[PDB]
């Protein structure tokens, strides 16, 4: 409720400013003005052409490393249990395996961008 | 022993950040085993009363179950107060 | 005559290696740059208040032409 | 009275953003032996007003090649989410008291990247596209590290509630036991806000203007407003995390004054850092946060999970 | 009304699925998955789970950010397709909406729809629990037990992630 | 000089102080001069909903003391 | 962002300086050298001076 | 009178525009060196509210500082056409005024005014940084005299 109003107000204000920006000023539109910007000379090829990603391997590793926060963020609550010996063992076990995962991709040239 | 203090010196010169990492992570796996206070972390967690202490039915043969909360029987948190 | 600009070898004694390790971890040489710009903040700016203050010139200045008389 | 409370939040934020532009231009000027704005109003106090009016009465143009709906949505999304990062902030009483405030700010921060990605892609320009793909690279660099750093600091606090960080730091600041995390958090906020030396999504010297190269007039202002509102918000987050202020229930004003000063000084440091260092390469940023911070962050996450247990100092759950 | 908040979010949840199921440019497909992942946080959040709601949303924002980068590199053409650019995409988008509309229309009028399963339309609030919990969040307690009870789940999930990194490097080595 | 930068900081500082001050006063205004109730867990909410019934005016911040027992 | 080929297209500041110097006396051609490397003005004059 | 109120609004927008002039980062030849010295500490054009921005779409002024060649002329008009209005052009130096030292060259445009409209001409080879700053201040006073709203009102 209070969150819905806070969200509703924040985006309504942003939408009004955009509305004002497009309707308050004087407009003068012609083809040259709206042409794509590439430093004064016409572009060669569409901007929609493929753009190679040289860090693709790190991007995939990001997904696997971005899950660990899901599994590691519950740790503050997990520390409130009576089985600290078990909880501590499996908390360090999960982080150690992440370190091994980073170590493998590092030593195997996986963090180095393709040329 | 001379060689051992030549690989450590090389990594400390070429990768100091990794030397700190393995030291901090190493101390995290060992100290909990050696620390005398690891028992109290487990005892404090047990002493935290999330649930209601449902009473037992006095059958006349439970000498170690307190009749009243202010009775000497039952677990005591005297250790925790002085910790 | 000449001189090398980047021909040096860092001493490998333990104290020096630890000094560099502290620099790498504690960002010592990045804080000198902060100190250098901090000092400039407290120096008087060199900005003149144009058009009320004009940059100095000399009699030889070559500006707008004019036709002279006796 | 809640609508008034929201207005008493967003409206001051915009004024703070407006005059943070003036402060940056003068602070950089004096660090560069200049004065900065001192003509438009006494000591340049009316400069933000002139720039705001100028941009909103200037012609906005949609590029002929742009995707119109994404082109207009992106600036709205940036400012809308920029203001949304403030509602869980305890100063000392939050507008929306969230039990998971820390997690809410992470999700909103990630969602705010798409205002950069979609603005660049919708522009249909090569320079806007290159800057947008630097945002992908830059978010892959800090997002994982930034979460674990927060996790290590919450293992001394107890929960994800931001108001609970005030209770944690009542006897002492968190920057003493966790200055190694504070250093890596501070540099992670620079990357997250796209600030120098990590201003790669824009990269004036490399990409002219980056993702917002095609935007002009009012639409450009929203991106500018969001960027500066994020600097203050993140520096408020840093103060609450590592420079917690003492809370007196009967004098909440004293908290705001001390808490406000700590945020300004952290905000000045952002201006200070922009005037001192060159710009990273967006592939060197990835190696910085994956080969230096991440190995240490994982080690400090193990240490901060074991340290409370081996000293019997586990914080309360509630 | 505010008593139908979950149902309203669920309708938006479906509309986001008809967004990327019509298969426009993966740029717009990834936008529908962000929308459905945001309301999905809201639906799960209204049933008592806030960590789950903010975690799936947090995870799916990371995934779509990588997918956006891959789309501009592997899955782009000169004219990316919008929902109005193909009769195939538009037909799938309109068909999905008209099917959601009739499911909503019948479940709100009759309050009873039978498609494979018997569904009721008295409001999602009628099945909630009438007894408050204690001084803790039940979902947080359950997730926090992954490290005390779910030791075997931690080992298999931990091993899978480690093997995941090894696997992707082998697949992408080439030559 | 460097102290001509301060006026901008003062205006910025006053603007960042308002959000905290307004929330504190508005909370006290709308809760009978007390802090807004923090209900993070269901037990705290159950006690807040109980306060509304006890109040008799449908407000959880209208507390009834020992004058209500007899 | 990897560069495969740099192809510097120059001549956007070609003004025919070398052709103009042919219609100017040696004194009249001196200021043309202040405007070649316009960051090193008195070093371009000197090279031309030593040549003449 | 209603023409008094528009005149005050006309003053407001005029004030907002001359106090926030953003030149395009566009230099061609030696005259750009004197354009940097205007941004240097001694003159500090930034204190007048004048800030360079690289994108033509985020600029209000084009300072054509240097020689304009036939190869560069199409590019100059392109970045000028892409500036959102209102936009102003300041011609700096003899080369951009009337061709200057290279007026009779086969590869030089005899004046940037052949390609784009010009509002202020700054003479010199090069103009001093104090002469360009005088030109920008003359442009501001030229914007102060605009009466768009008092001409719209009288239509
Ligand atoms: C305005 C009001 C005052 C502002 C605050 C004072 C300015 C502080 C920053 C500038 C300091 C001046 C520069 C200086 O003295 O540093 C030189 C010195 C000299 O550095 P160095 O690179 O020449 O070498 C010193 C170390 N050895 C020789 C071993 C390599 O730098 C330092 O020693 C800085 C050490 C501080 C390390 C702190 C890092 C962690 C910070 C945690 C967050 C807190
Ligand atoms: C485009 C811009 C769209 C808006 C951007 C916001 C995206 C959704 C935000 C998620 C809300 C949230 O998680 O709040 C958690 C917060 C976290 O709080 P909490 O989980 O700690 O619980 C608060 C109350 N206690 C502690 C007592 C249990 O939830 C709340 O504080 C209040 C919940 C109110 C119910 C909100 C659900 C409806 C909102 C659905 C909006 C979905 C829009 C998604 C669109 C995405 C596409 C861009
Ligand atoms: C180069 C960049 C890195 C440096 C960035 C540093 C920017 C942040 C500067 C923080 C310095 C500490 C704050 C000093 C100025 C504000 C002090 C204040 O208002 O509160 C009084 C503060 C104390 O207020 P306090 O409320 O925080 O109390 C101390 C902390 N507890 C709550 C645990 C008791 O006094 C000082 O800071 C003196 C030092
Ligand atoms: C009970 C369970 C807890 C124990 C967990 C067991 C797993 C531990 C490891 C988990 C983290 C993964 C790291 C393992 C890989 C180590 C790094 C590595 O393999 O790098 C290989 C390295 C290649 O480097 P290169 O380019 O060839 O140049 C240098 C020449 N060596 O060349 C090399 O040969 C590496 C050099 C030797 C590295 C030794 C690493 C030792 C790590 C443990 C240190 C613990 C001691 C510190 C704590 C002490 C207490 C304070
Ligand atoms: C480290 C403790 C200090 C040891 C020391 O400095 O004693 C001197 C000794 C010899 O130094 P030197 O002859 O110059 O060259 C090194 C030859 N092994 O130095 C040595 O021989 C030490 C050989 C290296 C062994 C340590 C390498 C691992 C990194 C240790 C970090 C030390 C700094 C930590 C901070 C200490 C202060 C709290
Ligand atoms: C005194 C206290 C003793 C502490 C232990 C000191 C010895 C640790 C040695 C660790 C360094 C391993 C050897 C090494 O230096 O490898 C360097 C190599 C450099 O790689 P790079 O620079 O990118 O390219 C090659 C250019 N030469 O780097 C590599 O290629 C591989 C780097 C491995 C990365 C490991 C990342 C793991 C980080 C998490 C740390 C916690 C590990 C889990 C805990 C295990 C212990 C319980
Ligand atoms: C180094 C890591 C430890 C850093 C310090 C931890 C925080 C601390 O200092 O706690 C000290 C505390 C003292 O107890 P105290 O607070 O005075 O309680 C009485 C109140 N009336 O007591 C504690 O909480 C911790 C006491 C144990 C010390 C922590 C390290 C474990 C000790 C292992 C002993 C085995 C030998 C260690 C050397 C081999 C390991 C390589
Ligand atoms: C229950 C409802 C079942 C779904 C029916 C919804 C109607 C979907 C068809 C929408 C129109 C369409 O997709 O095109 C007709 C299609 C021929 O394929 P089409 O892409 O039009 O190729 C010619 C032009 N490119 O022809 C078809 O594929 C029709 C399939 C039947
Ligand atoms: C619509 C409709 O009326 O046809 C439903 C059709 C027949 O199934 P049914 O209606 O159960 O049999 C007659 C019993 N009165 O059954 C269908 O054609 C429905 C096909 C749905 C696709 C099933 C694929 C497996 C998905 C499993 C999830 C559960 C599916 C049911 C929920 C979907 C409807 C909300
Ligand atoms: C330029 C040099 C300075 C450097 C920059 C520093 C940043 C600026 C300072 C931070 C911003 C604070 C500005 C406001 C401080 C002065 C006002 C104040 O302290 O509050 C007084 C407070 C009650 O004030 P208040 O609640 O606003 O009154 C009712 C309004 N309806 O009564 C109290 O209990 C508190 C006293
Ligand atoms: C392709 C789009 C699918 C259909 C969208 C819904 C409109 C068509 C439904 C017709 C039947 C009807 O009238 O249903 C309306 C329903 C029921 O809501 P309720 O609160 O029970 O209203 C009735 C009870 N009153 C009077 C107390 C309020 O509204 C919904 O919550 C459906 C989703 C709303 C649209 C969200 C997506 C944007
Ligand atoms: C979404 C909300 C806005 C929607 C658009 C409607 C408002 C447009 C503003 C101009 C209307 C108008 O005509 O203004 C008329 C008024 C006064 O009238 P007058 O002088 O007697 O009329 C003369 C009509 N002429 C001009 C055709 C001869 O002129 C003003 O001095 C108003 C200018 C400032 C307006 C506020 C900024
Ligand atoms: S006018 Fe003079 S200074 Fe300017 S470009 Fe031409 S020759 Fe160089």
């Amino acid at each position: 409720m209070n969150l819905m109003l806070a969200l509703l107000t924040n985006f309504t204000l942003a939408t009004l400013l955009v509305i004002i920006a497009f309707w308050l000023p004087q407009l003068n539109v012609y083809s040259e003005k709206t042409s794509p910007y590439e430093c004064g000379f016409d572009p060669m090829g569409s901007a929609r052409l493929p753009f190679s990603m040289k860090f693709f391997l790190v991007a995939i590793t990001f997904l696997l490393f971005d899950l660990e926060i899901a599994l590691l963020l519950p740790l503050p609550w997990a520390s409130q249990t009576a089985n600290l010996n078990t909880m501590l063992t499996m908390a360090l076990f999960l982080i150690i395996l992440l370190a091994v995962s980073l170590a493998y991709e590092w030593t195997q040239k996986g963090l180095e961008w393709t040329e | 022993a001379e060689r051992v203090a030549a690989f450590l010196k090389n990594v400390w010169a070429k990768e100091p950040v990794l030397v700190a990492s393995f030291a901090i992570a190493g101390l995290a796996v060992i100290l909990p085993t050696l620390s005398p206070y690891t028992k109290y972390s487990l005892m404090i967690n047990r002493a935290t009363p999330y649930n209601y202490p449902v009473p037992l039915r006095d059958d006349g043969n439970m000498p170690d179950v307190p009749s009243h909360p202010q009775d000497p029987q039952g677990p005591s948190l005297e250790w925790l107060k002085r910790l | 005559t000449y001189k090398y600009v980047n021909l040096r070898e860092p001493s490998m004694d333990m104290k020096s290696v630890t000094d560099r390790a502290a620099q790498t971890l504690l960002w010592t040489e990045l804080i000198r740059g902060l100190g250098m710009t901090l000092s400039y903040l407290f120096r008087e700016p060199a900005t003149i208040n144009y058009p009320f203050e004009k940059g100095p010139l000399s009699p030889r200045f070559r500006g707008e032409h004019a036709l002279r008389r006796y | 009275m809640f609508m008034i409370n929201i207005l008493m939040l967003i409206i001051p934020i915009l004024l703070a953003v407006a005059f943070l532009t003036l402060v940056e231009r003068k602070v950089l000027g004096y660090m560069q032996l200049r004065k900065g704005p001192n003509v438009v109003g006494p000591y340049g106090l009316l400069q933000p007003i002139a720039d705001a009016i100028k941009l909103f009465i200037k012609e906005p143009l949609r590029p002929a090649t742009s995707s119109a709906s994404m082109f207009i949505l992106a600036p709205i999304m940036a400012l809308g989410l920029a203001l949304t990062m403030w509602i869980p902030l305890p100063m000392p009483y939050p507008l929306i008291n969230m039990n998971l405030g820390v997690l809410f700010m992470l999700a909103m921060s990630s969602l705010a990247v798409y205002s950069i990605l979609w603005s660049g892609w919708a522009s249909n320009s090569k320079y806007a596209l290159i800057g947008a793909l630097r945002a992908v690279a830059q978010t892959i660099s800090y997002e994982v590290t930034l979460a674990i750093i927060l996790l290590s600091v919450l293992l001394m606090s107890g929960s994800f509630t931001l108001s609970t960080l005030i209770t944690t730091q009542e006897q002492m600041w968190l920057i003493l036991p966790a200055w190694p995390l504070a250093m890596m958090w501070f540099i992670s906020t620079l990357a997250e806000t796209n600030r120098a030396p990590f201003d790669l999504t824009e990269g004036e010297s490399e990409l002219v203007s980056g993702f917002n190269v095609e935007y002009a007039a009012g639409p450009f202002a929203l991106f500018f407003m969001a960027e500066y509102a994020n600097i203050i918000m993140m520096n408020i987050f840093t103060a609450i995390l590592f420079l917690g202020t003492s809370h007196n229930p009967h004098m909440p004003e004293l908290y705001t004054i001390n808490f406000t000063i700590k945020s300004l000084l952290l905000t000045m440091s952002f201006l200070w850092i922009r005037a001192s260092y060159p710009r990273f390469r967006y592939d060197q940023l990835m190696h910085l946060l994956w080969k230096n911070f991440l190995p240490l962050t994982l080690a400090l996450c193990m240490w901060h999970v074991s340290l409370p247990i081996l000293t019997s100092g586990i914080p309360p759950q509630t | 009304m505010m008593l139908y908040i979950v149902f309203i979010l669920s309708v938006i949840f479906v509309m986001g699925f008809v967004g990327f199921s019509s298969k426009p440019s993966p740029i717009y497909g990834g936008l529908g998955l962000i929308v459905s992942g945001g309301v999905g946080c809201g639906i799960v959040l209204n049933f008592g789970g806030s960590f789950l709601g903010l975690m799936v949303f947090l995870i799916y924002l990371g995934g779509m950010m990588v997918v956006f980068g891959y789309t501009t590199a592997m899955a782009t053409e000169q004219y990316p397709e919008i929902w109005l650019s193909n009769k195939a995409v538009l037909g799938a988008f309109v068909t999905g909406l008209l099917m959601e509309f009739f499911m909503v229309y019948y479940v709100l009028k009759d309050k009873e729809v039978e498609v494979v399963f018997e569904f009721n339309g008295l409001g999602d609030w009628v099945i909630y629990d009438t007894g408050d919990s204690g001084f803790f969040s039940e979902e947080a307690m359950g997730i926090a037990a992954l490290y005390s009870y779910g030791t075997w789940l931690v080992i298999v999930t931990g091993w899978s992630l480690l093997i995941g990194v090894v696997v992707i490097m082998e697949i992408t080595r080439g030559n | 000089m460097w102290f001509e930068v301060l006026p901008g900081i003062a205006v910025m500082g006053v603007c960042l102080f308002i959000p905290g001050m307004a929330t504190a006063r508005i909370h006290r205004f709308s809760n009978g001069g007390k802090e807004k109730r923090v209900a993070h867990y269901p037990y705290q909410w159950y006690l807040m909903e109980r306060d509304r019934r006890v109040s008799g005016v449908n407000r959880s911040y209208v507390s009834k003391g020992l004058e209500n027992i007899d | 962002e990897m560069v495969r080929k740099c192809d510097p297209h120059i001549g956007l500041l070609h003004r025919g300086t070398e052709k103009l110097i042919e219609y100017k006396t040696y004194l009249q051609a001196l200021p043309y050298f202040d405007r070649l490397d316009y960051v090193s003005m008195m070093c371009n004059e000197q090279a031309y001076s030593l040549a003449v | 009178r209603g023409e008094y109120v528009v005149a005050k609004l006309d003053d407001l927008i005029n004030w907002a525009r001359r106090s926030s002039l953003w030149p395009m980062t566009f230099g061609l030849a030696c005259c750009a060196v004197e354009m940097m010295h205007m941004a240097a500490p001694r003159y500090d054009m930034d204190r007048f509210g004048v800030v360079f921005r690289a994108s033509p779409r985020q600029s209000d002024v084009m300072i054509v500082a240097g020689t304009l060649t036939n190869k560069m002329a199409p590019a100059l008009r392109k970045v000028y056409d892409q500036m959102p209005e209102p936009r102003y052009v300041v011609s700096m130096g003899s080369c951009a005024n009337g061709g200057g030292y290279y007026h009779y060259s086969y590869s030089v445009v005899r004046g940037c005014d052949r390609i784009v409209p010009v509002d202020i001409y700054v003479p010199g080879c090069p103009p001093t940084a104090e002469a360009l700053l005088y030109g920008i201040l003359q442009l501001q006073k030229k914007i102060k005299r605009e009466k768009r709203l008092r001409i719209w009102y009288r239509r």
